[PDB]
């Protein structure tokens, strides 16, 4: 009755503890992931914050460690891999803003955007819409119409009613309002607060999910 | 005797019905859920604590009816001392679940390393470790005195009783009453004012009832521990000050009183487990 | 051009061709078998180290030894008797979903979301194990692959393709392309010498590893398929799908022979397996639970309830003698 | 438009076998199938001497 065995035994000990160390340390990482359309500004937005498949991109701020996957270079079923990812802290949605003329890209985007919103692993998983090339929004509003591409729109054409009549038209296509917010910004070139926004849509979701954790709901 | 048929009967029905709630829970907390998550490990404490502390009472029943300590100076250290050992390992708990949330919701990003079910099974242990202090000198000096009419279990103290009995009576107030209702207060105050300005809790109908429901189970949980601690402390305090002399009014309000006292213990698993949202979201 | 209508000939002269030799009805050659009853197994082992979802398992040749890969970035390596952990290799790609683990026994291989096949080595001078080489040249993902020798080693890619490496060389030695769909499955035969796939397309392929090209063709389920497995004989084997329906083809006869369904089954199936004597067939569901079919009747014969998230991987010894299924509930069990 | 030459030579290539009666397909199944039940722990509960697990 265990002559030897007893060191097999403490080898096994001895790794079960680093098992258990090495996934308390990964467990203190908040994990981001970046959809987006077609190069519509998610090339862009990694380059605000610090910094084949998959590609991660580990940067921290304010003592907090953030991993952000894009899936930008994996071409098959959707379908057959996205359940990897359920459990995210929250999904980076990247929407170029300049792209309602150019081709009824804004209908593709947004059906993008309904798709993975409402997807069945992600009922409940919060998401962060970011608006980009807000500045050639400016002039290509003056000479064309924002009816073109939303042709039931009656307003003034010009950038205030316009971006918030966007803004509007994107945030109400989640038919669970009572479980996911969706947090929104108009991205700002210089001013490093794009990574403070983060921060906070985060903070608020680390809340709600101890929240959760107690039993308070 | 009315007086003996109303006594034996409040406590014979505090006692039935803690045992019955706490070992439930105990059992379903360990049958299905296992013990998975740090909040899970501080209920099973709280109700561990509290059916010992239960289990005591029915010694002090019988010790009523006859008034002589039938069960000898066997039983009688063994019996005060887990009396006075689970007041306070049964408050601490209560304090350090409350610590907790606090952190968890005022500081979101400390919470990352504080928090781990590990650290849990350190405090839990270390939190019977420090109630020991108080458990062990009343073993030591528990003892059985004969009197005028029978035995009775009894603390004698030291060789002065003037500045050593009143000790124990002034300690056990600050240390069960005042930390307790202060940190329970401040910790779950500052709680709900950040509670106001989270995004997800506010800017609905629907949110704001999740809100409502919140800061009704908070307060219910001080309400209860205020109302069922209060009486015996100030009425113990009073007992040292002046004579009260023994009318048959008295006997029937201190007993009840001691009763109030472990009603505390019964409604745990109500509020803690009964109304947590996990324990509705497996049943 | 008028090909595009002439191959619609062929696709009709070939159904008329296999219809000709169907006279079985194989539910009537065996309505004379006695029925294997009842199956009861009970979990005599729970292995518990993993994190986060498990996503593979294979058995070693040894039938003690199992290799198991989960999504927390560790494949470990446990021992089914006595329950001990005797590896756990820290992987650089934290996504990952299947395993290997070489007949000989010292070798394991492991890909995932990064399109790229790993082989650890396990007996080495210096203690722990060290990453002997990385196979790359996919551009879909890894979806399973299996051992050959200690030296080549197939795998099926999410881009439409399979392939066979050699490893010291680290070159794709040969390519059989002619899904249309992901691959998603994979078996080898007893021999060695051919494999079947299975695709997204509802379809399965036999190729055969010496040549490079495809055999024949089977075709039959309404929706996509996850997981393929040989009879022990090398002459048939069982395909699972999303229309929650295993069913069996045959090599020789070259058609469907058998279905196995039932009403109260609306899931879908993420693993096949059949048993020593091929007698009975396992299949693990998204209902938590796994079945155990009757293959030569089709009516059940038990379950195994003992999972709280779906099953997503299964396997039999090789000497027949336990099950192991494993769960994103992050346990494995191992019945008997 | 290559892809129905290579196409229209595989289905050629692979409608030439020489196919078998189910039958006689059905019962090499079952002969087997039975030739070894003796030797199969699931299926035959094994003595709790012989069982290692
Ligand atoms: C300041 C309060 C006080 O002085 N108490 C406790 C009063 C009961 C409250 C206990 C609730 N616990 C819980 N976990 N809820 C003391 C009251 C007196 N008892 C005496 C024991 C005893 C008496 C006779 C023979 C055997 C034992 C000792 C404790």
């Amino acid at each position: 009755l265990s002559a030897e065995d007893k060191a097999a035994v403490e080898r096994s000990k001895m790794i079960d503890r680093n098992l258990r160390e090495d996934g308390e340390k990964a467990a203190r990482e908040v994990k981001l992931l970046l959809l987006g359309a077609g190069e519509s500004g998610k090339s862009t937005i990694v380059k605000q914050m610090k910094i084949t498949g998959i590609v991660e991109t580990h940067f921290t701020f304010k003592d907090l460690h953030f991993k952000m996957f894009d899936v930008g270079g994996q071409r098959s079923e959707r379908k057959k891999w996205i359940h990897c990812f359920e459990g995210v802290t929250a999904i980076i949605f990247c929407v170029a803003l300049s792209d309602y003329d150019l081709v009824n890209r804004m209908h593709e985007s947004m059906k993008l955007f309904d798709s993975i919103c409402n997807n069945k692993w992600f009922t409940d998983t919060s998401i962060i819409l970011f608006l980009n090339k807000k500045d050639l929004f400016e002039e290509k509003i003056k000479k064309s119409p924002l009816t073109i591409c939303y042709p039931e729109y009656a307003g003034s054409n010009t950038y205030e009613e316009a971006a918030a009549y966007i803004q509007c038209q994107f945030e109400d296509l989640n038919k669970r309002k009572d479980t996911k917010e969706i947090y929104t910004h108009f991205t700002c070139a210089t001013d490093t607060k794009n990574v403070q926004f983060v921060f906070d849509a985060v903070t608020d979701v680390i809340i709600k999910n101890n929240l959760k954790d107690c039993g308070l709901f | 005797m009315v007086t003996a048929i109303t006594i034996m009967a409040l406590y014979s029905i505090v006692c039935v019905v803690g045992l019955f709630g706490n070992f439930l829970v105990m059992y379903v907390i360990v049958r299905y859920t296992k013990m998975k998550t740090a909040t899970n490990i501080y209920i099973f404490n709280l109700a561990l604590a509290d059916a010992l502390a239960t289990s005591t009472l029915p010694f002090q029943s019988v010790n009523y009816l006859m008034g002589t300590w039938p069960f000898g100076n066997i039983l009688c250290k063994i019996v005060i001392s887990i009396d006075y050992y689970n007041m306070f390992t049964s408050i601490f708990t209560l304090c350090t679940m409350s610590v907790d949330r606090y952190i968890a919701v005022c500081h979101p990003v400390k919470a990352l390393d504080f928090r781990t079910p590990r650290n849990a099974k350190i405090v839990n242990v270390c939190n019977w470790i420090l109630s020991s202090a108080i458990g062990l000198p009343v073993m030591f000096m528990a003892t059985t005195k004969y009197r005028q009419g029978s035995i009775d279990c009894t603390l004698t103290f030291s060789h002065p009783t003037w500045y050593w009995e009143n000790l124990l009576k002034i300690c056990v107030f600050i240390f069960a009453f005042i930390m307790p209702v202060l940190i329970i207060t401040v910790c779950y105050g500052l709680m709900i004012l950040r509670l106001k300005s989270v995004r997800m809790l506010s800017g609905s109908k629907e949110k704001d009832r999740n809100l409502r429901r919140i800061t009704r189970m908070v307060l219910v949980v001080v309400a209860v521990f205020i109302v069922c601690w209060t009486p015996i402390h100030i009425y113990v305090i009073i007992k040292a000050l002046i004579t009260i002399p023994e009318t048959t009014f008295q006997t029937v309000s201190w007993h009840f009183c001691i009763a109030l006292g472990y009603t505390n213990s019964c409604l745990n698993p109500v509020l803690y487990a009964f109304l947590d949202e996990n324990f509705k979201r497996c049943f | 051009d008028q090909l595009r209508q002439e191959a619609e000939q062929l696709k009709n002269q070939i159904r008329d061709a296999r219809k000709a030799c169907a006279d079985a009805t194989l539910s009537q050659i065996t309505n004379n078998i006695d029925p294997v009853g009842r199956i009861q197994m009970r979990t005599r082992r729970t292995l518990r180290g993993h994190l986060a979802k498990i996503y593979a398992m294979h058995w070693g040749t040894d039938s003690r030894l199992l290799v198991s890969a989960s999504q927390d970035g560790k494949l470990i390596i446990w021992d089914s008797y006595t329950t001990n952990k005797v590896h756990a290799i820290p992987l650089r790609s934290s996504w990952v979903m299947t395993c290997a683990y070489a007949p000989s026994g010292n070798y394991v291989a492991c890909g995932g979301l990064d399109n790229i096949c790993s082989i650890y080595n396990l007996k080495t001078r210096e203690g722990n194990v060290r990453v002997s080489r990385e196979l790359a040249g996919h551009t879909g993902y890894l979806s399973c692959c299996r051992f050959l020798d200690d030296n080549q080693i197939v795998t099926s890619s999410g881009d439409t393709t399979c392939a066979l490496w050699d490893i010291e060389t680290g070159q794709q030695t040969t390519t059989f392309t002619g899904h249309t769909g992901d691959v998603m499955s994979l078996s080898l035969a007893p021999d060695t010498r051919l494999f079947v796939s299975g695709a997204c397309d509802a379809s399965a392929k036999l190729w055969d590893v010496r040549e490079g090209m495809c055999r024949q063709t089977f075709t039959g389920h309404e929706s996509d398929i996850n997981a393929i497995c040989f009879f022990p004989n090398g002459n048939a084997f069982a395909t699972g799908s999303d229309d929650a329906t295993c069913r069996l083809f045959d090599l020789r006869a070259d058609q469907e022979l058998m279905t196995y369904s039932h009403d109260n089954i609306i899931c879908g199936i993420t693993s096949v397996s059949f048993s020593k004597s091929g007698r009975l067939l396992l299949a693990g569901y998204d209902d938590f639970n796994c079945n155990v079919w009757d293959a030569l009747k089709a009516d059940r014969a038990g379950v195994l309830a003992g999972h709280d998230n779906r099953v997503s991987c299964l396997g039999v010894t090789d000497d027949g003698m336990a099950v192991a299924t494993g769960s994103w509930d992050s346990f494995l069990k191992i019945w008997n | 438009i290559a892809q129905a030459r290579k196409l229209v030579e595989q289905l050629k290539m692979e409608a030439n076998i020489d196919r078998i009666k189910v039958s006689k397909a059905a019962a090499d199944l079952m002969a087997y199938c039975e030739a070894h039940a003796k030797e199969d722990p699931l299926l035959t509960p094994v003595p709790a001497s012989e069982n290692p697990f």
